[PDB]
């Protein structure tokens, strides 16, 4: 879900030059908004604690 | 003399005049970012360079390719005010065009089967703004330039450093600026070795197999052969005359010298020589011998002669015979024992070898070999050598051919090495590494195009994987291109570089600095803790290009350096100062602009040097430097002489006066802490000055300086309106220029950014005019500190060592006060247990705190708040508490039980007192916005109305008046106009078609003059009222900002130009301050003994100076306080500006009345002088501006104690100095800490005062107490204070119950290593 969410926002960015908004995102998914800030809440890796 | 600077004119002390203004000090970086964004029809610079090196992209199969067209940048979403506003980076769009172009398989390969052409974008570029300045992620950053080894071919040398004995190893470096680095040194037995990328060493040799080379054909190249026939039964050897000049010599009729000049003998030449056998015994061979016959080889190349050798030659027939040269001065025989040693014997295995060398433990084959030497240095791909190199590298060894090739050859290499033997046998010279000859500038647009190319090598490796693959009968080129790679890059690049740094606004002369810095860190540059101290060293050729004085002090000294005033970068990046041309022993005019490379070959002259009227030198030995080395030379030797006298001082140092007159130890502070003021409530001119503050200030921008000349309509503290001359209007232009003025923002170092107007309504403005006057900055001149009165004097120890005592008047007058703005931020978020929600309802907080909030929970503007108030009141839902019994009976008791959601409100920080001036509320789309929300942007609508609806009022005014001129072209009474009302003009009816047709046009434009401004507010709205892209799981944003009033008090850094810093140590009362005879106190002491150590001087003078210029302008104040005559205040100002014998000619005849009523008002609080440095005012002018003041000649006063009213045994040295006010406050620098937040792991105290951390108790001080014996103390510190968990808990009870006892435990950091220590799978245990 989260590869094919990056997958069409690079598409959509293509399109429109500019960055895709979450309510664009879920119209073209077909999914709700709340999914799709759900999905985007979850797409972090953790920081390094030793980072300078 | 301009209208801002004939306001108020500084007297020029310098008698040298000036040839070349300074130019523009921001111009390294614009021109660098205008070369990178601005389209190069050539094709060699900025993005275009790099779209031509990446594109066009082939497939590998050949089905397709994609190639650039062209490209164009959008326009911005935001300008630079609403980027800084939202926390987004201002850039501009990218647009390619690119095609892809279809071949036809059935076809010969070459036809276009199909053209698809699109627009792709390819991400946001970065904008540089008007200052050279970038706005990233809503921040202000600067792009330091970087001093870089130059690409090509360097010869050096150990310098007989490494080996045992001497045996000084020579080595040669080639480094591209992209790809491998050749390197061929020498070794202790006089081999030619090479290396590649600095791995295992080989012999040189096998780079020459590898590009088809015989052995034969090595020798050949590397020596000169001597050939030895045999005639007429004898050995027969081809003299050269120039060799000879041990054995009898032959030419009977002309014997030389036997077994014991040459030249008389050569003179009349022959060409015949017999030498014994034994000569040829020790030579070597050249060319490989074959028999026919035989089918063998009797002598291989570069093999010793021997007899049997020589008979065998001699049985094949064979007479002619050519050996090597080899002697033990000019001619070595390095390149035939680097072909002994060497093992190869074909290029084959050479390129095994090479294979074996480069990748291990993996099996060679041909192709593989063949590849791996193809790519490393012949391949454009993985190997550049640029322009810059390529041009370095044909100098170095004087080839003039391939000037655009980038990849290494065989000429080069063999060139290279031939270059690298003559060096080793004499002829020749080793290259100089820190010469600025050798090292370049890279600025912005260079770095910008790297990244912005490895983000298209990024996505061309993607496009040729897609173009392999052949289903592109319904694929865009658009859908080829992934623009986030070049996104990514270009943001790490400013974002996350070294050399991308956060900006130094503390005031224009450290913004001027910062973006005038080079920087010799970075990638590709050195490092802090390797640099030595031959890099770190001032060289010759810094002389007009690097400051000498302007260094970093600490681990950074020699690393960062500063631009010299007129320093300037060729298109090279090498730095070029100017020089006036002397022609015919005359010095012309003309400027030429030279490099290191070509300053040496000429004898330069100094600006000091004296000059006839005819334009010729005075004295006929002048003094010149030539090749480095300064020295006195004829008259009619010197080519060129320098442009200024502040030539090779940068901005910083030009701006401390009587620098001559100071040790360059104490010039460095100086230079450094004049970038360290903070801005103060009233900007005032420093009495003694350079001449360069105006530039400065005007080159800095935080002026407000006018585009076009005029007459300044309408001023108010945040607006000015000029009308625009006639002269200058654009045809169909409003006629109108509006500057809106920036009013207490914050800056990089929360301090305050303010721009005050400088004019009047009604006064006349030329273009460069100041109309505004930002921080720092008096009436377009720069302006850090303050004039305080000075008297050098001890006084009860309140400044010893560097301690200043200042009066108590200084603190009423807030000459010191400076207005801090600082930021805080309230967000919202997302939990799991629920929202969090910014609201008024605080538990367990009374009324008293809720006072200053709204109902929307955000405090008001204009509430003042000490430390604790709550701002922004904000409640966190909380998840289920588990109580003790000894709560649960307080509940039992009073009922009082309100838990639900927990305070986390935004509090002022301890120790902050100031007033709220701005909030500001980001909501996320789609979240219901507060009344706060509404009210601020109800605010900003209605701002934006007025400020369009005002705009175009006063555009239309002057648009109107160029109607109302184009009809008085004709001249009639518009009274008639005026009889029908304004808007009934539009009523009205004509029938003539002459007439009508007018009508038509007008109306149909009266009607479009309002859509274009509705879609203007329209655009505005959609600004103010779209919500804001905040981080994933962020509700809402709100930011308070706080104006603090902070006072001079003690503790505070204050500090001068000439590097005398000091700490304030008393406040003192004005009756306990020394005065004069006439009652006037002083207003700081200073210690006189830190003068003569330290041998800064210029502050005395300087003192004196000030002394002086305040005497005259309070001459000038009497004369305007006695109402005396025009006449005579005209007369006492041409004769203050006729002191010295000048260059500057300021007379008043041409100065009108109001111009000099004027003159003498800005005159009242001291006349500004300015000293040039190195071209300064002598002691001479200084005692004539006292005695014109009516003061000693000496400078010194009699002063008396305002404690006892005794007169000092000796004068004091009393004046005028211009103080700063450093940015080193001790409210910032005060703390203190007895319990608080601890380490997650370490379970110790946090470090630094924002996280109310502790004190480090170092190495250092344990060894101190372990000397004094203080075992206990010791103890406290280690268990009790740190990481005793149990044991500080312990202590902080007892202390609360009076038993100052503790019971020491164990560290829990020795816990962790023991855990760590068994980790590592050993066993570690504590016996008992």
């Amino acid at each position: 879900t989260i590869n094919k969410l990056n997958r069409i926002s690079r598409q959509m960015l293509q399109e429109m030059g500019r960055e895709p908004l979450p309510e664009e995102l879920a119209e073209r998914m077909q999914m709700p908004e709340d999914k799709i800030r759900k999905v985007l809440k979850i797409a972090k890796e953790p920081i390094s604690m030793e980072t300078p | 003399y301009s209208y801002t600077e004939k306001k108020r004119i500084r007297k020029d002390f310098g008698t040298r005049p000036q040839v070349l203004d300074i130019p523009y000090l921001l111009s390294i970086q614009l021109d660098s970012f205008e070369k990178f964004i601005e389209q190069d029809p050539e094709g060699q610079y900025g993005l275009e360079a790099a779209f031509r090196s990446v594109f066009p992209i082939q497939s590998y199969n050949g089905n397709s390719e994609l190639q650039y067209v062209s490209y164009r940048l959008g326009e911005p979403v935001f300008d630079v005010k609403e980027c800084q506003i939202r926390g987004v980076t201002y850039s501009k769009p990218l647009r390619v065009k690119l095609r892809l172009v279809i071949f036809d398989k059935d076809a010969p390969a070459g036809t276009v089967k199909d053209i698809k052409e699109q627009e792709v974008y390819m991400g946001e570029i970065p904008l540089m703004t008007e200052n050279g300045t970038f706005v990233i992620n809503g921040t202000e950053r600067v792009i330091v330039s970087q001093l870089h080894r130059s690409p090509g071919v360097f010869f050096d040398s150990d310098k007989g450093k490494t080996h045992s004995s001497g045996k000084v190893l020579y080595n040669a470096r080639i480094i591209p600026y992209r790809g491998s680095w050749l390197d061929f040194e020498f070794d202790p037995k006089d081999n030619l070795y090479v290396r590649i990328d600095r791995r295992r060493k080989l012999p040189a040799s096998i780079i020459l197999r590898v590009l088809g080379k015989t052995s034969a054909e090595i020798l050949d190249i590397f020596f000169e052969k001597v050939n030895f026939e045999v005639k007429d039964q004898t050995l027969m050897m081809e003299l050269v005359p120039e060799r000879l000049r041990t054995f009898d010599i032959e030419a009977d009729g002309k014997v030389y010298v036997e077994k014991g000049h040459i030249r008389q003998l050569e003179k009349d030449g022959v060409n015949f020589i017999e030498v014994p056998v034994e000569y040829i015994v020790g030579k070597v061979s050249a060319k490989d011998y074959v028999n026919e016959a035989t089918g063998e080889l009797i002598i291989t190349a570069n093999q010793e002669i021997s007899l049997e050798a020589l008979a065998n030659l001699s049985q094949a027939g064979y007479k002619k015979l050519e050996v090597l040269f080899t002697n033990d001065l000019d001619h070595g025989p390095f390149m035939s024992e680097t072909l002994r040693v060497d093992s190869t014997t074909d290029r084959i295995s050479a390129l095994v070898e090479i294979y074996r060398m480069m990748r291990p433990g993996e099996p060679p084959t041909k192709e593989a070999a063949e590849s791996l030497f193809e790519s490393l240095f012949f391949s454009a791909e993985r190997y550049d050598l640029s322009t810059v190199g390529r041009m370095k590298f044909n100098s170095s060894i004087g080839r003039e051919d391939a000037e655009e090739q980038g990849t290494l050859d065989e000429v080069d290499i063999i060139e290279v090495m031939k270059k690298l033997i003559s060096i080793r046998n004499g002829k020749g010279e080793v290259d100089d590494i820190d010469h600025l000859g050798n090292r370049r500038i890279r600025s912005v647009g260079e770095m910008a195009e790297n990244q912005f190319r490895v983000g298209l090598v990024r996505v061309e490796r993607a496009v040729k994987e897609r173009l392999s693959l052949g289903d592109l009968d319904n694929v865009m080129p658009q859908d080829l291109i992934n623009a986030k790679p070049i996104s990514a890059a270009v943001k790490e690049f400013f974002g996350s570089s070294q050399l991308s740094q956060f900006m130094d606004q503390n005031n224009p002369l450290s913004e001027v600095t910062h973006k005038r810095r080079i920087s010799a860190l970075g990638p590709g540059g050195l490092t802090r803790e390797r640099a030595g101290f031959e890099v770190r060293d001032v060289h010759v050729t810094h002389y007009g290009r690097l400051c000498p004085i302007e260094t970093p002090e600490g681990p950074n000294i020699g690393l960062i350096n500063s631009l010299s005033a007129f320093a300037r970068c060729n298109e090279y990046g090498f730095l070029e100062t100017p020089y006036r041309r002397v022609v015919n022993g005359v010095v012309t005019d003309e400027v030429d602009y030279l490099s290191a490379i070509e300053e040496g070959q000429f004898v330069i002259a100094q600006a000091n040097a004296k000059l006839t009227e005819e334009g010729g030198f005075a004295d006929e030995l002048v003094t010149a430097r030539q090749k480095g080395e300064s020295g006195l030379h004829p008259r009619e030797h010197v080519d060129y002489m320098d442009v200024a006298t502040n030539q090779v001082v940068s901005i910083a140092a030009s701006l401390i006066p009587f620098l001559e007159h100071d040790d360059a130890n104490r010039a460095l502070m100086g230079a450094n802490m004049q970038r360290q003021a903070v801005p103060t409530l009233r900007s005032e001119k420093p009495l003694v000055g350079t001449g360069i503050e105006r530039n400065v200030a005007v080159d800095s921008g935080v002026t407000a300086v006018a585009k076009r000349g005029g007459v300044i309509q309408s001023v108010d503290a945040s607006r000015i309106v000029v009308k625009v001359n006639e002269e200058e209007l654009i045809p169909g232009e409003a006629g109108i220029d509006i500057y809106n003025l920036t009013k207490y923002t914050r800056s990089n170092q929360n301090t305050c950014i303010n721009q005050r107007p400088c004019v009047m309504p009604g006064e006349p403005v030329a273009r460069g005019d100041v109309l505004a006057d930002g921080p720092s900055t008096d009436l377009g001149e720069l302006a850090l500190g303050q004039n305080m009165r000075i008297a050098f004097m001890p006084w009860n120890g309140y400044n010893f060592e560097d301690s200043i005592l200042v009066s108590e008047r200084v603190v009423q007058d807030d000459r010191f006060t400076t207005i801090h703005i600082q930021e805080l931020s309230c967000v919202a978020r997302d939990t799991k247990l629920g929202a969090e929600e910014i609201t008024a309802d605080i538990p367990n907080v009374g009324e008293a705190a809720l006072s200053k909030l709204d109902e929307s929970g955000i405090v008001y503007i204009g509430a003042e708040v000490k430390g604790g108030d709550i701002l922004v009141g904000k409640v966190t839902p909380k998840g289920e508490t588990q109580l003790t019994p000894e709560e649960k009976l307080l509940r039992a008791i009073f009922g009082e039980k309100a838990s639900d959601v927990k305070d986390t409100s935004l509090r002022v920080p301890n120790s902050v007192a100031g007033t709220v001036i701005d909030v500001q509320v980001f909501t996320r789309d789609g979240v219901e916005k507060d009344k706060r929300a509404l009210e601020i942007e109800q605010m900003q609508l209605k701002e934006a109305k007025k400020d369009l609806t005002e705009e175009f009022q006063i555009l239309e005014g002057g648009l109107l008046a160029r109607v109302r001129s184009v009809l008085l072209a004709g001249g009639y009474t518009e009274a008639k106009l005026s009889s029908i009302e304004r808007k009934k003009w539009l009523e009205q009816t004509l029938e003539n078609e002459e007439l009508q047709n007018q009508l038509e046009q007008l109306a149909e434009q009266y009607d479009e003059l309002k859509a274009d401004f509705d879609k203007k507010f329209e655009a505005k709205r959609r600004k103010i009222t779209q919500g804001d892209d905040l981080a994933p799981g962020v509700l809402k944003i709100v930011k308070v900002y706080l104006a603090v009033k902070r006072r001079i008090q003690p503790g505070d850094k204050m500090a001068g130009r000439h590097g005398n810093k000091g700490v304030i140590s008393k406040i003192n009362p004005v009756e306990d301050m020394p005065y004069d005879e006439n009652g006037q106190p002083v207003d700081i002491v200073l210690n006189p003994l830190g003068v003569p150590s330290r041998m800064n001087i210029g502050q005395i003078l300087e003192v004196h100076l000030g002394l002086a210029a305040k005497g005259i302008g309070d001459k000038i104040n009497q004369m305007i306080k006695e109402q005396q005559e025009l006449a005579k205040l005209r007369e006492f100002l041409q004769k203050v500006y006729d002191l010295g014998d000048t260059r500057q000619r300021v007379d008043i005849s041409e100065l009108s009345d109001e111009d000099v009523r004027t003159l003498a008002h800005n005159l009242r609080a001291g006349l500004p002088v300015a000293t040039p440095v190195f071209d300064g005012a002598p002691e001479s002018s200084i005692k004539a501006m006292l005695e014109l003041a009516d003061l000693p000649a000496s400078g010194q006063l009699t002063l008396f104690d305002g404690r006892t009213g005794d007169a000092f045994e000796r004068p004091v040295t009393v004046g005028y100095m211009y103080m700063l006010k450093l940015n080193h406050l001790v409210d910032d620098k005060m703390h203190a800490r007895s319990t608080g937040s601890y380490s997650l792991v370490t379970q110790q105290p946090l470090g630094g005062k924002a996280q109310f951390g502790g004190q480090r108790f170092g190495e250092m001080e344990v060894w101190a107490l372990e000397a004094y014996g203080a075992a206990y103390t010791l103890q406290e510190m280690l268990t009790v204070k740190s990481d005793d968990v149990n044991g500080r808990t312990k202590m902080y009870k007892n202390i609360v119950d009076g038993n100052h006892a503790m019971e020491p435990g164990m560290p829990e950091s020795f816990n962790v290593l023991l855990k760590e220590i068994r980790s590592l799978g050993i066993n570690i245990e504590l016996e008992d």
